[PDB]
RNA sequence: CGUGCCUACCAUGGUGACCACGGGUGACGGGGAAUCAGGGUUCGAUUCCGGAGAGGGAGCCUGAGAAACGGCUACCACAUCCAAGGAAGGCAGCAGGCGCGCAAAUUACCCACUCCCGACCCGGGGAGGUAGUGACGAAAAAUAACAAUACAGGACUCUUUCGAGGCCCUGUAAUUGGAAUGAGUCCACUUUAAAUCCUUUAACGAGGAUCCAUUGGAGGGCAAGUCUGGUGCCAGCAGCCGCG
């Protein structure tokens, strides 16, 4: 077919964005500590009818 | 500082030897080397220090007991005869002086090719 | 309707051994045509060298031009229409390059968008396509 | 040929459904309650409890006066008492099946440290049992996954260490900075 | 040694639809492995037992034991040195090399342990053991933590408290410590035939330039965004439905 060389069009016309400086991510036991403390200690004031885990 | 004790004890009067398991206790510094444990066991056995051998030392993961096998003999001639040459090599009684690979096998090959007077000439020289 | 006597186990094993062939999976697993018909010789991966680069059309509800690599094998020697997975990589796959191929999700069927391609490009001359689609491990020049 | 060892045990159960909301919530609150690293060491405790349940049902299958049932049941009760899950009371074989997952996690090392002091925030007790600071007996304990046996249960000391044993492991840095 | 194993004569017998006979097996046979109600299904070349073979296949000396192949003779296919008249070879042993393939380790040290051979307490053993590559797979497990001061996003005990916090999760690129311990830098040990690795201890050894956790996904199954900007059935995504 004549339009076979339409390759890399999106990665050639997509503007690049510099990945900004993100802090280090605590892993393992610390990650499970923050996953427990994100959704098991101070969420129950917000009642379980509505849910807001990401927006 | 250190404390050397025995755990299991056997006696073989056929070879004039006494075998034991040695635990050295450490609430302090590192594993005591070959010389000082041998000297303290020779002092506790109250004989000449050139007769008692010991081999193997463990460590129970931070201080504690170190475990080894000790051979207390009574005769130095029986020590030179009964102990193997690798345990004579700790004090340097036996030396082989050519600890090289393929020497024996290449002498076997050079004695396998030729035979007789030429074999005694090449294989020895 | 069955046969349920104490001396009927020969009749049972004969009947189940006859009716077991009518399943598709048993006959494609224990008939030699799944060795002497397919490529790979019954394998998972095979190297191959590019013969041509052909764009195929997609199905009827999806209007797309998929990119395919006609692969000449090394082991069997069959001609295989492969598929370039990602967005670029048509510029990264040149003419007559060593290409490792695999399946999509199933040996029998193909992907519901591509009509007649069972195979998918993995490597480009001993350096994989995921690295070339990312920034590291660029091809030899 | 060679003859050294060929044996392989997998104390690891991956569940059938990978993504269950209530089960992942239960596992996350279990990890956050008992201070763990990942879910494979939850699945270890799950596999050991399931193996105990399978052995208990295999014993309860047999007749009451069976010698294998009596011997293995008395041995299993003795082992569970020496672990510390059961009491010296109900010695029934269905009382073995009437157990939960949290009992072995309570009978781990740092949870018994939490019950008997010197723990001070289980997330810090992880560091206190990784570093040589909590030592069940003269043989030094280092590994967190350690079952505290009921026979002693109280010998938690530490010798030749930083806060009480002595020495200058890193305070010599601060002292050389002040000098 | 008992045998249609062979020979001479005599009889016409023997097996089979309860699958005889003939084919294929990407078929060495098992103890076993994977798979979790039970019943089953699929592999087992592989460390232990037995069998077969040393490129194919035939014959044989010695010896108690071989149709042996790190024994021999002849044929076929390979293949080395020739000074061209002739010799010499069988890694489906240990390393290693070529080819093949998606696919698999170093021309290492030692008889120290295990046993094995021999005339023998003494010799030898790529049988084996040690070491190198190794994310086939399994076991334990830090990855920056934690207890402190303070702005408080403020849930909670209760009193008009617009808070008394001897309970508190959290953003704190805000400060202070155990300056911990771990990885690595390395004395001395130890192990070891000689080393290496496990452990011990001497001196070093973290403050975001740290000593850096990645692999896939965020429409439903299936956990998680009706966020932002381009691309506009093009690129593509998606194993299925589907989106553009
Ligand atoms: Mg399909
Ligand atoms: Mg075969
Ligand atoms: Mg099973
Ligand atoms: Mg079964
Ligand atoms: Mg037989
Ligand atoms: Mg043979
Ligand atoms: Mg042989
Ligand atoms: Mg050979
Ligand atoms: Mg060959
Ligand atoms: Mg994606
Ligand atoms: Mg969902
Ligand atoms: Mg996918």
């Amino acid at each position: 077919h004549g339009s076979l060389a339409r390759a890399g069009k999106v990665r050639g016309q997509t503007p690049k964005v510099a990945k900004q400086e993100k802090k280090k991510k605590k892993t393992g036991r610390a990650k499970r500590r923050m996953q427990y403390n994100r959704r098991f200690v101070n969420v129950v004031p917000t009642f379980g009818k509505k849910k807001g885990p990401n927006a | 500082t250190v404390t050397i004790r025995t755990r299991k004890f056997m006696t073989n009067r056929l070879l004039q030897r006494k075998q034991m398991v040695i635990d050295v206790l450490h609430p302090g510094k590192a594993t005591v080397p070959k010389t000082e444990i041998r000297e303290k066991l020779a002092k506790m056995y109250k004989t000449t220090p050139d007769v008692i051998f010991v081999f193997g030392f463990r460590t129970h993961f931070g201080g504690g007991k170190t475990t080894g096998f000790g051979m207390i003999y009574d005769s130095l001639d029986y020590a030179k005869k009964n102990e193997p040459k690798h345990r004579l090599a700790r004090h340097g009684l036996y030396e082989k002086k050519k600890t090289s690979r393929k020497q024996r096998k290449e002498r076997k090959n050079r004695m396998k090719k030729v035979r007789g007077t030429a074999k005694a000439n090449v294989g020895a020289g | 309707g069955k046969c349920r006597g104490l001396r009927t186990a020969r009749k049972l094993r004969s009947h189940r051994r006859d009716q077991k062939w009518h399943d598709k999976q048993y006959k494609k697993a224990h008939l030699g045509t799944a060795l002497k018909a397919n490529p790979f010789g019954g394998a998972s991966h095979a190297k191959g060298i590019v013969l041509e680069k052909v764009g195929v059309e997609a199905k009827q509800p999806n209007s797309a031009i998929r990119k395919c690599v006609r692969v000449q094998l090394i082991k069997n020697g069959k001609k295989i229409t492969a598929f370039v997975p990602n967005d670029g990589c048509l510029n990264f796959i040149e003419e007559n390059d060593e290409v490792l191929v695999a399946g999509f999700g199933r040996k029998g069927h193909a992907v519901g968008d591509i009509p007649g391609v069972r195979f998918k490009v993995v490597k480009v001359a001993n350096v994989s396509l995921l690295a070339l689609y990312k920034g590291k491990k660029e091809r030899p020049r | 040929p060679v003859a050294r060892s060929w044996v392989c045990r997998k104390t690891y159960v991956t569940p059938r459904r990978p993504f269950e909301k209530s089960r992942l919530d239960q596992e996350l609150k279990l990890i956050g309650e008992y201070g763990l690293r990942n879910k494979r060491e939850v699945w270890r405790v799950k596999f050991t409890l399931a193996k105990i349940r399978k052995a208990a049902r295999e014993l309860l299958t047999l007749d009451e006066k069976d010698p294998r049932r009596l011997f293995e049941g008395n041995a299993l009760l003795r082992r569970l008492v020496r672990i510390g899950v059961l009491d010296e009371g109900k010695m029934k074989l269905d009382y073995i099946l009437g157990l939960k997952i949290e009992d072995f996690l309570e009978r781990r090392l740092q949870t018994q440290v939490f019950k008997l002091g010197l723990a001070k925030s289980i997330h810090h007790a992880r560091v206190l049992i990784r570093q040589r600071h909590i030592r069940v007996r003269k043989q030094v304990v280092n590994i967190p996954s350690f079952i505290v046996r009921l026979d002693s249960q109280k010998h938690i000391d530490f010798s030749l260490r930083s806060p009480y044993g002595g020495g200058r492991p890193g305070r010599v840095k601060r002292k050389n900075a002040k000098k």
